[PDB]
Formats: structure tokens, sequence, C-alpha cells
């Protein structure tokens, strides 16, 4: 009937420029696999969240910025 | 949708979205023959009648109970004109509870989608290019400048969410049968959301000027069922 | 008297000579796009036919 | 000191004005030999420009 | 205050150690580099705030 | 002479560079349409390199170098001395560099297209386009000196009006009694200083970021590229509103001087007119709707640019009052003057429909707002421009310009620039991009009725070069035979023919009541005025 | 020009007395002006291979 | 009497002879355009064109200004209404130079009112570190308090008559603004991040770059206001060439205090 499935309004970003809803997303994800983990699936709304609405070329970025340690956002929460 | 020879009106409305756009454009230029009617009107009758009147009224200058009336009358069409205007704006950023996320990157020559919502049972996102065709490679009845060959599948009925962004040079999004159009600037990224509720293939055009080849992207985008779509998104 | 004759005889005589002058710079034009002569039209539109892309409305694209 | 000195000769001097001041013989003609270089070899490298030769 | 950063510098142009601390992508842009030299930065710049070591690795 | 400081011949050295800039900037216009006459690449080859060069090389050749220079500089530097009371400007040694930095304006623009490169940037020169990484040459690079070199000549000649007007009138003069062209002016010469050097940081940070790499537009950086959206913008939609801030104090001149009768509410005049020139200031990114703005930062916009529209109106309706009444003279400036009068409004409809944020949704980049912006470009500052000129040559020239001849040059422009323009309208409704060399096959419709258009205008302009030779040659046996009108106003319906003779010019302003030309030393008395 | 507000000495053409008739150098600065982007739309072409 | 005005000027307004330095600063304008643009791009090779651009300019300045003084102080049409037309001319001018800072001050606040992507959620970001405002910064507004001190003290002093304080109170003032050169020279020396620093070494040093770029002429106005005073040309009743410093400091106290505000006390 309806299959499909993804990311509602997210109120805090209720823009056009949906930006820092990519940004932070992939933040609060990679803030929750050092900080507090207990489980995945509280911690999967932000790994779901951030394969949708950005580009692939950012992901492939954003992992080599954290590999160099050169990631210009607060990627250690510990 | 296609353009049409010799047209002078929209492209099929095939969006609530856009089936606003038409019921504004309409609402406005009621209010745009009013004042070209009194304009067009007003200018013939001071020519022709007033061509001849060798005496010229020389002492009305001032016109104090005329000076007040069309000082309101800009003040009276704008008042409820805006109305209809700021109920299409309020309600076009619909992005409550959405359906389906589809990407269109533009590389200053093609697009690039990828349908990155992991319903499809692989577990990878399906991306794609957008390549117009050579007149070389120009299969005989295909549209010049506005048939791709790698065209693109959206469901019917469904609350999509593009998410419209680049890499390089801004031109923006543009299908005009849907009224969608944003501006795919470099740093960041737009949304919109558009329920098609019909049918059938729409073309657009990228408005905003990338380089030399500009003319060189269409944005090719058919509508199928939902589940003739899925069968798409199961074999790629 | 004799005056407003020849303004309308400019005018007239204008639209003439524009036309006339540009029919020199098209036969001395480059060659036209191939998808413009008929036939190329004619087949892009059951095309349009077998996916009902203006319901209301025309896709003729037919402009030879 | 030299205020009512120069306006004796500044007015009615029958001169131009850029012509005017005593110590401006000197001021003209190596500032006539920059002025005729300044303004062709911008543009002498123009048709060097076209070409693609570069330096 | 002046002579605890003039001797601040000292350090940095001595000895990194090991080496840069691997300075991030906005830092550093070389696209078109400058004209009236090779890769000068400005028109005077010292070396104990403006390195630059490339890091390809 | 060349270097002669005065006044009255540096305006005629702007007139002088405006129609050659002019028969430069429409011949590109004629490639440009020649090219967009049928689908597939015609007169040129296969480049659609050289398109995006032409068409910035028009389209600034029309803005900086034909309607900036004559509305501002072949006519303020002569008319605003002459009607006010001075005898030259107030600043007149910088009067010079003024013009002769255009010509250098000009080789700073014409070797911008002959290097190896050509600046395919647009008007709007937008940086990820023209970054050095996309444009490599030293094309665009002469590109933004040229628009440089005009922003400064334009802002030192608007300083030289707010100096002039505020201090050296004559006796009578009040601050309340000017004639309606130099409140134009003055009015624009409050948006000329107060909107230049904003587009002066915004042209020089893209120099930085294109050969001293400091990323204040660069994305590889955080350096946006919708900075330049409204800080070039923030420049843009004043300008467009100096191009016809003087085109609406000439027409206030013609418009009720060829109908004998003062004009309606000129105090109601002085006051909407500076309303248009500070309420353009907050109204600046209605041409970014699109580009990603707040549902209210667009809802603000889309209220407050239809509110120029409020006393845009009230000096349109005056000035269908100020010809209610009087007698109506249709020489040829009374003919240009009410056509402006249904080109422009017309060319006002479109711009509130283009106005709202709901609506330019479907409208930005197409050719609907070609259609739009041209309906007050080259028809209310053409049209008001041809309007100055024929109410001003043979008062200033001294030789009158063949009547009969200048009337089918209005209805060559007339008619065929509408031809043009009008179809622009359904092109763009159905969504034909901007700046495209080609396009897709159902667009060949319109665009072969615009491009036998452009013939149609462009052999006016050569008809009007004639008129501009019949008037230096022959130009003194006009008005000794009936080729043309010597009288700008026929006397009343009882005032006896010779007794006109003796009380010849009832003006309303000084330009009239000088000779004709006007003399070298046209004000060495202090006049006076009631 | 300074001085002699003649009928003809405002302008800095020599319409008048001219050696040469006036349409050569009227039609000349002119014409002139309309065949600039026609040498634009030549060594930009020729360079660019076309023709 | 009626024979001595009919040999005289009868209206206030001055009427300057047809000088040809209008024309050679267009000239410079051009080789300054066209040459800054060609050699980074190569066809020379050398960069010193500029250099030639930069000094033709300068010189073709003070002929210009040689021609004023000796229309100033040598020939004289500056009438009262000639006297409020310059100092008029000037001040509505400082209002266009006063704007151009609203084309560098509103980047600041496109950088930093709302956080950006590429760089940090912080600003100033991560690897980019700020100079505090209890630092040497605070001795330049200091410095310029100073100056907003010394200006009028010698403003006045000019008017009161005597030479004492007129001519050494515009010597202190001088070299009061070249040590503010080499204050701001400390920071083009000796501070981390460079004008390629992204964003954040963009418009740091744009904001306080274009107010370095004003004390080379500032310093320069001071250069021929103490010569024309030791000269004997300027007078106390009397002063274009005078009076126009003044408005370029006593505005500089006012663009300086806004730039400290956001650059350095909200720019950490
Ligand atoms: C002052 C402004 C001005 C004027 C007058 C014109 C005049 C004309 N313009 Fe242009 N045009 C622009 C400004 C102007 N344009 C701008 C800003 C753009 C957009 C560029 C960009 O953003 O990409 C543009 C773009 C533009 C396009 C491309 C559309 C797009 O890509 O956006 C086209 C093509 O049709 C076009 C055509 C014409 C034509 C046929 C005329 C005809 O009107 C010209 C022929 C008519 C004349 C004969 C009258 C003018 C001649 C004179 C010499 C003036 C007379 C004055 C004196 C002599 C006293 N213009
Ligand atoms: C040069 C003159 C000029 C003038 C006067 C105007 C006037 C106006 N312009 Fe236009 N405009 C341009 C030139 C001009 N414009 C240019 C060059 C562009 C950009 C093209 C480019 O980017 O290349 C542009 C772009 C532009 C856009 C951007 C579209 C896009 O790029 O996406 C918009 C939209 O808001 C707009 C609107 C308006 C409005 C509302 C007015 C209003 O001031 C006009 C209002 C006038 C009237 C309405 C008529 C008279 C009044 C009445 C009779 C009474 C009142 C009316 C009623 C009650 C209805 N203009
Ligand atoms: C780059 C620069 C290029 C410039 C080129 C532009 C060329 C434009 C030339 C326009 C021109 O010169 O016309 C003005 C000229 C003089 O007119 P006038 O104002 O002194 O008054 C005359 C009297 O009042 C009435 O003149 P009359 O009525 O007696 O003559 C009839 C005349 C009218 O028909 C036309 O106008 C169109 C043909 O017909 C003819 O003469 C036909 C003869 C073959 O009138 C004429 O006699 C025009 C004759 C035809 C010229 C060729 C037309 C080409 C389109
Ligand atoms: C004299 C020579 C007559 C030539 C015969 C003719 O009618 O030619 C039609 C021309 C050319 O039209 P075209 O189809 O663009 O031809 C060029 C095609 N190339 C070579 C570029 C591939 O097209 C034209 O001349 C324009 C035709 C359309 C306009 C018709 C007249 C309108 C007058 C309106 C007056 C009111
Ligand atoms: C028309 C002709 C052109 C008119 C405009 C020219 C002004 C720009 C000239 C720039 C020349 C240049 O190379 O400037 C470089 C300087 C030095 O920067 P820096 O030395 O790298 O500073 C970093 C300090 N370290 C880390 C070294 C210790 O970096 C700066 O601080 C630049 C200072 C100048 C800022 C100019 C702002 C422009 C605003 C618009 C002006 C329009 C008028
Ligand atoms: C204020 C003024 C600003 C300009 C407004 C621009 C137009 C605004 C839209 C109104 C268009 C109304 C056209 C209605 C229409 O569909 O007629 C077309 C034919 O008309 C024609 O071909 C002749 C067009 C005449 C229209 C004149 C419009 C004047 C403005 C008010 C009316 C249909 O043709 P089609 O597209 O179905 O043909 C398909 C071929 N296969
Ligand atoms: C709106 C679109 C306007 C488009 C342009 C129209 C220009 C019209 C100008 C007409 C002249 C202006 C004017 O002041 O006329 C006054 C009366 O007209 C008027 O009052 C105009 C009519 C105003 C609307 C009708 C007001 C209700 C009248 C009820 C009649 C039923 C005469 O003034 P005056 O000569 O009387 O002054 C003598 C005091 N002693
Ligand atoms: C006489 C025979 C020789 C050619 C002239 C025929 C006169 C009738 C009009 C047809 C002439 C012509 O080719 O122009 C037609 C368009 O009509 C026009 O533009 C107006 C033509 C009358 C002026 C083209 O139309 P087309 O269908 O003949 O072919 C066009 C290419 N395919
Ligand atoms: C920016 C340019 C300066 C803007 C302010 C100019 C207006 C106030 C200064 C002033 O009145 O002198 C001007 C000369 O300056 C100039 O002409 C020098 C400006 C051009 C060279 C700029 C060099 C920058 C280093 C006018 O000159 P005037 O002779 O017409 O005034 C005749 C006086 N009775
Ligand atoms: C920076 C770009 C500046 C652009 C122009 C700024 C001009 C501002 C001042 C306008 C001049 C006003 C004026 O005429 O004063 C006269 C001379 O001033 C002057 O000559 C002022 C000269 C300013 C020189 C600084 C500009 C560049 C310096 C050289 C490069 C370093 C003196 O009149 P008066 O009142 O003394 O007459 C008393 C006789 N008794
Ligand atoms: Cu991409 Cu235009
Ligand atoms: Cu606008």
């Amino acid at each position: 009937n309806s299959p499909l499935h993804t990311v509602g309004f997210d109120a805090r970003f209720p823009q056009q420029n949906q930006t820092k809803h990519c940004w932070q997303s992939y933040v609060d994800y990679h803030k929750c696999v050092n900080m507090k983990g207990e489980d995945f699936a509280p911690c999967k709304v932000f790994w779901k969240t951030y394969n949708a609405l950005c580009p692939l070329d950012w992901i492939e970025k954003w992992d080599d910025q954290r590999e160099k340690g050169i990631f210009a956002g607060d990627i250690n929460s510990d | 949708d296609v353009p049409t020879p010799y047209a002078c009106y929209f492209q099929d409305s095939a969006t609530p979205n856009q089936e606003g756009i038409l019921e504004l454009h309409d609402n406005i230029m009621f209010y745009l023959l009013v004042i070209l009617g009194l304009v067009s009107w007003m200018l013939y009758t001071i020519v022709m009648t007033y061509s001849k009147n060798p005496i010229a009224y020389k002492y009305i200058k001032h016109g104090q109970t005329i000076e007040v009336i069309w000082t309101i009358f800009p003040a009276v069409i704008l008042l409820i004109i805006a109305f209809p205007s700021f109920i299409l704006l309020y309600l076009c950023d619909e992005v409550i509870s959405p359906a389906m996320t589809i990407k269109a990157i533009g590389y200053q020559w093609y697009w690039k989608y990828e349908y990155s919502d992991f319903i499809n049972d692989s577990g990878e996102t399906v991306e794609f290019e957008s390549y117009v065709i050579p007149d070389e490679l120009l299969e005989e009845g295909q549209l010049r400048l506005l048939d791709t060959d790698t065209s693109m599948v959206v469901p019917v009925d469904t609350h999509i969410r593009f998410v419209v962004t680049a890499a390089d040079v801004i031109h923006d999004f543009a299908i005009p049968s849907l009224g969608i159009k944003v501006d795919a600037t470099p740093g960041r990224l737009n949304q919109v959301s558009a329920l098609i509720q019909r049918e059938g293939v729409f073309y657009g055009a990228c408005s905003e000027l990338c380089g030399t080849g500009h003319a060189n992207m269409p944005i090719k985008i058919e509508a199928v069922s939902l589940p003739k779509f899925l069968e798409w998104l199961n074999e790629q | 008297k004799g005056d407003s004759s020849f303004i309308a005889k400019g005018v007239a005589a204008g639209l003439l000579f524009s036309v006339g002058l540009f029919a020199v710079v098209r036969m001395a034009g480059g060659q036209d796009a191939k998808t413009m002569n008929k036939e190329w039209q004619l087949k892009s539109d059951e095309y349009l036919k077998s996916k009902n892309a203006n319901p209301w409305g025309g896709y003729s694209q037919v402009q030879s | 000191n030299k205020v009512i000195q120069l306006q004796k000769i500044f007015q009615s001097s029958t001169k131009p004005l850029w012509w005017r001041h005593p110590r401006s013989a000197l001021y003209l003609y190596p500032f006539y030999a920059i002025f005729a270089v300044a303004v062709v070899t911008p543009l002498l490298y123009i048709p060097n420009a076209i070409r693609g030769i570069k330096a | 205050v002046e002579k605890e950063h003039a001797e601040h510098r000292e350090h940095l142009k001595h000895v990194p150690d090991s080496e840069w601390p691997r300075d991030y992508e906005f830092m550093n842009i070389r696209s078109k580099p400058f004209f009236w030299g090779d890769g000068d930065k400005t028109l005077f710049w010292n070396p104990v705030v403006n390195r630059h070591i490339e890091h390809d690795d | 002479w060349l270097y002669s400081t005065n006044a009255k011949d540096i305006a005629v050295l702007y007139f002088m560079l405006a129609i050659f800039s002019g028969m430069a900037g429409t011949a590109m216009s004629l490639i440009i349409r020649l090219e967009l006459a049928a689908p597939g690449s015609q007169y040129l080859h296969g480049n659609s390199q050289l398109f995006n060069v032409l068409v910035v090389g028009h389209a600034v050749l029309m803005i900086f170098f034909l309607v900036m220079p004559a509305l501002i500089g072949g006519f303020g530097n002569y008319l605003l001395p002459l009607m006010i009371g001075a005898t030259d400007t107030a600043f007149p040694r910088i009067n010079n560099i003024a013009f002769w930095v255009l010509p250098m304006g000009l080789v700073c623009l014409v070797t911008s297209t002959l290097v190896e490169s050509g600046a395919g940037t647009g008007w709007t020169v937008y940086p990820p386009l023209s970054s050095i990484q996309a444009h490599s040459g030293p094309s665009v690079d002469l590109a933004i000196f040229a628009l440089h070199l005009t922003s400064i000549s334009s802002l030192l000649g608007a300083i030289n009006f707010i100096v002039t007007t505020l201090n050296m009138r004559t006796n009578g003069m009040t601050m309340h009694k000017l004639p309606l062209f130099v409140w134009s002016i003055f009015i624009t010469a409050f948006l000329l200083l107060l909107s230049l050097p904003v587009l002066s940081a915004g042209i020089t940070m893209l120099l930085l970021d294109r050969n001293f790499n400091t990323s204040f537009f660069e994305v590889s950086g955080g350096g946006d590229p919708i900075l330049y959206e409204h800080l070039f913008w923030f420049f843009g939609h004043p300008e467009v509103y100096i191009l016809i801030i003087p085109g609406f104090g000439i027409i206030s001149h013609v418009v009720s001087t060829y109908s004998k009768k003062p004009v309606f509410g000129e105090i109601s005049m002085v006051y909407a007119m500076a309303s248009i020139g500070l309420l353009g200031f907050l109204v600046w990114s209605h041409h970014m709707y699109i580009v990603g703005l707040d549902a209210d930062t667009r809802a603000y916009f889309t209220s407050a640019t239809m509110i120029i529209a409020i006393p845009t109106g009230i000096k349109i309706f005056s000035w269908l009052a100020t010809i209610h009444g009087g007698s109506i003279r249709l020489a040829t400036p009374m003919l240009y003057a009410i056509a402006f009068l249904f080109l422009f409004t017309m060319g006002g409809l479109t711009g509130v429909a283009l106005a709202n944020a709901s609506l330019d949704v479907a409208f930005h980049d197409t050719y609907y707002v070609v259609g739009h912006f041209h309906y007050v470009l080259s028809m209310g500052a053409i049209f008001s421009l041809f309007a100055g000129y024929y109410y001003w040559s043979p008062q200033i020239l001294g030789l009158n310009y063949n009547e009969k001849l200048a009337q089918i040059q209005f209805w060559l422009i007339f008619i065929g620039a509408n031809v043009i323009f009008f179809p622009m309208h359904f092109l763009g409704i159905n969504g034909m991009p901007r700046r495209i060399p080609d396009y897709p096959d159902a667009f060949a419709g319109w665009n072969y009725v615009a491009s036998i258009g452009s013939f149609i205008a462009t052999l006016s302009l050569f008809l009007f070069i004639y008129i501009l030779y019949d008037q230096l040659v022959n130009g003194l046996n006009n008005k000794v035979n009936n080729k043309s009108v010597i009288y700008n106003k026929a006397p009343d319906f009882v005032e006896s023919n010779t007794i006109f003779n003796l009380n010849t010019v009832k003006s309303s302003s000084i330009e009239f009541l000088l000779t004709s030309p006007p003399a070298v030393h046209s004000f060495n008395t202090p006049a006076v005025q009631s | 020009v300074h001085f002699k507000d003649g009928v003809y000495e405002n302008i800095p053409f020599k319409v008048k007395g001219r050696k040469t008739p006036y349409a050569l150098s009227h039609f000349g600065f002119f014409a002139i002006g309309f065949a600039v982007p026609f040498v634009a739309c030549y060594v930009q072409l020729k360079k660019s291979g076309a023709f | 009497t009626h024979l001595e005005r009919s040999r005289h000027q009868q209206h206030p307004f001055h009427m300057v002879m047809p000088s040809p330095w209008p024309i050679v600063v267009s000239f410079a304008l051009l080789s300054l355009a066209l040459s800054t643009a060609l050699t980074m791009h190569g066809y020379i090779g050398n960069m010193n064109m500029v250099y030639l651009a930069l000094f033709v300019l300068l010189t073709s300045s003070i002929l210009w200004f040689r021609d004023i003084v000796a229309e100033a102080t040598y020939l004289g049409d500056h009438t009262m209404a000639v006297r409020k037309g310059i100092n008029l001319g000037f001040l509505m001018f400082v209002l266009s130079e006063v704007l151009i800072f609203a084309g560098l001050f509103w980047a600041y606040f496109h950088s930093a009112m709302s956080p950006d992507v590429t760089l940090g959620a912080c600003w100033p970001p991560v690897g980019i570190e700020a100079v505090q405002p209890t630092e040497l910064p605070l001795l330049n507004t200091i410095i310029l308090l100073s100056s907003g001190a010394t200006v009028t003290y010698s403003h006045h002093a000019l008017i009161a008559g005597n030479r004492n304080k007129a001519l050494s109170g515009l010597l202190i003032t001088f070299w009061l603004i070249v040590i503010f050169v080499t204050c701001q020279y400390i920071e083009y020396t000796n501070a981390a991040f460079t004008i390629s620093d992204g964003v954040y070494g963009s418009v740091f040093y744009a904001g306080t770059g274009l107010h370095f770029l004003h004390m080379v002429m500032l310093a320069a106005m001071l250069g021929v206001n103490y010569w024309r005073m030791r000269n004997y040309h300027l007078t106390a009743g009397h002063h274009v060439g005078y009076e126009t410093t003044i408005i370029y400091t006593h505005v500089l106290d006012v663009i300086w205090l806004f730039l400290y505000v956001v650059f350095y006390w909200w720019g950490v």
C-alpha cells in the first residue's frame, strides 16, 4: 500500500535551506556512536536522516576530513 | 511537460503547487486589465478629444479632491491582492509529512540524481547522470535539447521532497509544469515538495547560466505509478 | 497639408525595407536544425500521445 | 614669506596656470617623459596579448 | 606583553618537533598562485606564522 | 576642443559618445537577435562562447554607456547649469574627468573581448561562473574594471550635483521652486552617492577572489556566492531606479510644454519622487526570490516592492491630469512622451506580477522578465531620451531637425520595437531560459517574430543617423522653409499673430529664454526670479 | 571650446569648410561604431577555429 | 562707483581656466586598470608597471593640487558660498566612503550572524586564533581617542592666532598617525591568520584592511598641511586644505569604534 518511508518535518530546521539538517545529523550520529552507546535504534534515526538529504560527494568529504583529523566540526564528544 | 509552438499560456498544471500559481497569475492579471483598461482609455480620450481644444484650461493645478483618491486606489487593490499572495507563500513550504526524498545535483553540464532513501531492498543509492543527446547521436523523434538519455522516474500521489544543490557554478532547477525552481547554490542546498497528480513526462529546463554549456542541460522527469516505480527501483 | 501622407509612407516603406533586408541576411545564413522538417515533428507526437503530455491543451509540436 | 612674493608672480602672469610656478620648468619634461611611455607600453603589448605570447 | 610574544615566535620558527598540525582546507588556498613571485602569500610575511607546508601524504 | 572645462562643451562630448556606444550597443544586440532567429547556431558557427560575451558586451553598453551618460551626463551637465541659474558646474575641473574616463572605460571593455577567452559571464557577473577556475584569461579581468571606471565617473558626477543645487541657485529660487528635471537628478544624486560604493566593494572583492585568492566568494573556504546576490543587487535595483528618474524629469517638462498648462500637482510630484528613491533602497532581493531566502523574508519583500507602485501611480495619473484640460500640440517630443505613458506603464503591470514571491517562482530567468524590463528600458528610458533630444535639439545646436522625418522615426521605433518585446511575454510564460544560443524547437515561434523586429528598430536608428546629418548639414535651411516646426508653443486662440513675435517664448524655464545656441558665458549677471 | 558662441562652434566637428565632404566624416563615425562588434565576431571566431 | 565694477566678476562662484590634468589622471586610470590585469596573467613578466601606475597617478594629483593652491592662495575666487561649496562637497563625499564600510561590515554579519557548514559552528573557527581586545588592539583605540583630543586642540589653535601651538600642534598629530601605521604593521607581520585564511581571513584584512589604506593618504594630507603652514600658505580665517583634514579624522573615531566592537569584541 504505502511502503515508502523518509525523514519527517524536523521542525528545528523548517526553512528551504536544509544544509544544517544535513550537517547536524552527520554530527548527531557520530556523536552518538562514541558517547552513550547502549543501542542503535535511537542512534540510527540520525543515521537514516543523513543518508537522505545529503549528496554522496559530501559524505565522501565528511569521511575524509574526519580521517586526517581535519574535520572542521566537533567530531569527538569524548 | 512539453512547450507548444506559438503558445501564450502556462504549461499544463500537474501539481497543486503549480495549480496555485495559475490561480494567482489570473488573480493578478484580472486586476491588471482594469489598470490597462483605464490607461488605454484615458490616453485615447486625451489625444483625440483634446488635441482639438485651442483654449487650454490652464487654471486647474492642485485638485485636492482627487489628489487623495488615487493614492488610496493603489492602496485598496494591493491590500486585496496580497491576501491571495500571502496564502500561497505560507502554504508552499508544506514539508510537514513527506513520503519520498530524491536528489538533483548539477555538475555544470548535467544533473546527478540519487535515490538515497533505502526502501529499495539492495540497500544502496541509485545514482545516474543526465546528459543531453547530441545531434549526431540524435534518435529520430527525440526533442532537441529537451530530451536527455537517462531520464528520471517519480511515483504519483506521493509527497516527495527534493534536495537540490551543486558542487560548482550556480544553475537552477526548473520544471514549469510542477512549479519547482531552486537555485542549486554550491555551498548549500535547497528543498521543494511537489505532489504530482498525473502520469506523464515533464521536460523543464535549467534556467540560470552556468557557462558555455547552458543550453545543453535539460531536466527530464516522468511520473509512473507506485508499483510501476518499484519495478524500476528493484532493477536499478 | 501634404505631409501626413508622407509620414505614413515612410512607416509603411520602412517595414518593407526592413523585411526585404531580412531576407538577404537569411539567404546568407547557416544551415538550420535537422529536427524541424515536419517528419521529426510528426513522430514526436505519438511519443507524447503514448505518454499523455498535454491532456487538455495541444501537444501538436508541428511547425515545419 | 613667499605668499605675497608668489602673488605678484601668479596674478597678472599671462601664462597657463600649470606654467605659472617659477619652479615648474623641471616639473614637466621629466613628467612628459614618463607620460610618453606609460600610455603606449600597456597598449603595445595588446597585439602581443592577442596571440597567446605571454611572459 | 610584546616581549612575551616576541619570544613566542622564536619557538615555532625553530622546530615543529614532529611536523605541522596539518591545517584545515580553508586556511591555505592556492587557486591561481600569485604573480609578483612564485608562491608568495603577500607583500611581506614571516614564516613564524605562515609556514604553509604541503601535506599530500 | 579637447580639454576645455566648460560644462557646455563637456555635455556635447557626452552625447557624442552615447551614440557611438549606442551604435555598438545595438550592433551587438543585432547579432544576438540574429542568432535567435532559428534553432541551431546560424551565424555564430557552433560557438556558445561569444554569445555570453556579446550579451554582456551589449547589456553593459546600453546601461552604463548609453543611458547613464546621456540622462545624467549628456543632459545633466547641460541643463542643471542652465535651468537653475549657474554659469557652469560647481566643480568644473573634475567635470572633465567624468567624461574622459568613459573612452578609457571603452578600451577596458572592447579589449576584454578581443583577448583569447572572452568574458562569457553575463551582465550579472556571478562569482563561481567568473571565478578563476571557470574563467581563466584576462577577459573578465577587464570587464570588472570597465564597470569600475563608470562606477567612479558617475559617482563624482553626482557629488557635482549636490553642491550645485544646494548653494548655487539664483535669488528667488527657493528650495520649493525648481524645475522638475533638476529635482530628478538631485534626487538621483542621492542614489548615485549611496549605491555605487556598495557596488565598488562587490566587484573588488571578486577581483580579490580571482588573483589574490582571498575567498570572499570561493566555496572552498565558506565564502558564499549568495553574498554576491544581495550585495550586487543592493546596487542593482537603485541602478534601474536611476535610469528612470531623469526619465521622469524630461517627461514632466515635455508633457506640460506641448500642452499649454503647468504640471498637475508639482509639490505632489517632488515628494513622490524621492519616495521612489528612498523606498527603492529597501527592496533589493526581489530579484533573488528563488535563491533560498526565508519564508518571512520573502513575505516582507512581496509586500514591500509593491509599495514602489504607490508613488509611481501618482507620477502617472498626474501626467494624465496635466493634459486633460489643456491643448495638445502633437510634435515629435509629444509623440514620444505620450507613447511613454502607455508602454512604460505596461512595463509596470508586468512589474507587480513579477514582484510577488508567490509568482516569481515560475518566472525567474525566463523571457517573461526580458519582456518586462525592456518595456521600461528601451521604452521608458529611450522614450524619454528621444523626447529629450528632440525637445532641446534646435534650442542647443541652433538647427531644426526636419520634423516631417522625425515622425517616421517615432513610429518605426514604436511599432518596430513593440513587435520585439511583446512576444517575449509568451516565450517566458512557457519557460524559455535566458542567455542561450539555442532553444527547444517549440520556442522557434515567437523568436522569429521577435527577430523580424530588430531589423525594424535598427532601420529607424539608421534613419536617426540621417536626421543627425540633415540637422548639421542644411539644418539652417530648415527653419526658413516649411520643413520643421519652429515655435514649440503655438499662440492662444485670441492671441494675434503680430503680437506674438514680441512675446514669443512663454516658457517656464530659462532653457528657452537663452539664445540658440547659448553663449559661452550665458550667465554673467545674477538673474532674479519672482 | 572657450569662446565664439556662433552656430557651428559649440561642436568639436568641422561641418562647413571641410576639405572632404561631411558625409564621409559623419557616417564614418557612426558606421565605425557599428562595425566594432563585427571585428569581435572576427578575431574570436578565427582564433577559435570558425570562420 | 561702476567703472571698477565693470572690470570684475559679478557672481561669487569660481571660473577655472582649461587645465589638461583632467586627461592626465584619466590616462593614468587606464594604465592603472589595464596594466594591473595584465601582470596577473603574464604578458609583461615583471610587477613594476603597477608601481609605475601608482607613481604617475600620485604626481598627477599634486600637479592638480599645485594649480588648486595657485587658485587657493594666489588667485582666490574663494568666497563664502565657494567655501561652503567644498565644505559641503567633502562632507557629503565622506558619506560615500563611510558606506563602502557597509559593503565590508555586512560581510562580517554574513558569516557570523548565521553559522555556516564549511567552517565550524563557532566564529572565529577552529584553527584560527583571534587577538583579544585587552591587548595591543586596545592601544589602537586610545591612540585615536588621543588623536581625537589633539585634532581639535589644534583646530581652534590655528584660529586662535598664535603659531607656537598651531605649527607645533600639527607635527605632533602627524607623527601620532605614522606611529599608527606601524602598530597596524604589527598585526600585518605578527598575527596568525592571513589574507587567504578562509572567510575569517578575508573580511578581517578587509574591514581593517581599508582602514590601513586611508592612513597612507591621511599622513600624506598632513605632509602638505605642515609644509603649507611653514611656507605661510594657510590662513586663520579661510582654510579648506586644513578643514578637510579634521573631518577626515573626526569621523574616523566613529568608524573605528564601530570597527572595534564587532571585529574584536563581538569577533571572539
Ligand atoms: C539600457 C538598457 C537596454 C536597452 C535599451 C536594450 C535594448 C535592446 N535589447 Fe537588451 N538587454 C539589456 C538592456 C537593454 N537592452 C539587459 C540588462 C539585458 C540582460 C543581459 C543579461 O542579464 O544576460 C538585455 C538582454 C537582451 C537580450 C537577451 C535576453 C536574455 O538573455 O536575458 C536580447 C535579446 O533579445 C536583447 C535585445 C535588445 C533589443 C532588441 C534592444 C533594442 O531596443 C535596441 C534597438 C532599438 C533602438 C534603435 C533604440 C536604442 C538605440 C540607441 C542608439 C539609443 C538612442 C539614444 C540616443 C541616440 C539619443 N537584450
Ligand atoms: C530600468 C527600469 C526598471 C523599472 C522602473 C523597474 C520597475 C519595477 N520592476 Fe524591474 N527590473 C528591471 C528594470 C526596471 N524595473 C531590470 C533591468 C531587471 C532585472 C533583469 C536582469 O536581472 O537581467 C528587473 C527585474 C525585476 C524583478 C526580478 C525578476 C527576476 O529576475 O526573477 C522584479 C520582480 O520583483 C521586478 C519588479 C519591478 C517592479 C515591481 C517595478 C515597479 O517600480 C513598477 C511599478 C509601476 C507600475 C505598477 C505602473 C504605474 C502605476 C499605476 C498605473 C498605478 C499603480 C498600479 C496598480 C495599482 C496595479 N523587476
Ligand atoms: C549608416 C547610415 C545610413 C543612413 C541611410 C538612411 C537612408 C534614409 C534616407 C531617408 C531620406 O533621405 O528621405 C528624405 C528625402 C527628402 O524628403 P523631404 O523631407 O526633403 O521632403 C520631401 C517632400 O516634402 C515630399 O516628397 P514627395 O511626396 O514629393 O515625394 C514622394 C516620395 C515619398 O515616398 C517615400 O518617401 C518612400 C519612397 O517618394 C519618392 O521620392 C520616390 C523617389 C524614388 O525623401 C525622399 O525623397 C526619399 C526618397 C527615397 C530614398 C530611399 C528610401 C529608402 C527606404
Ligand atoms: Cu548549469 Cu546553466
Ligand atoms: Cu529590481
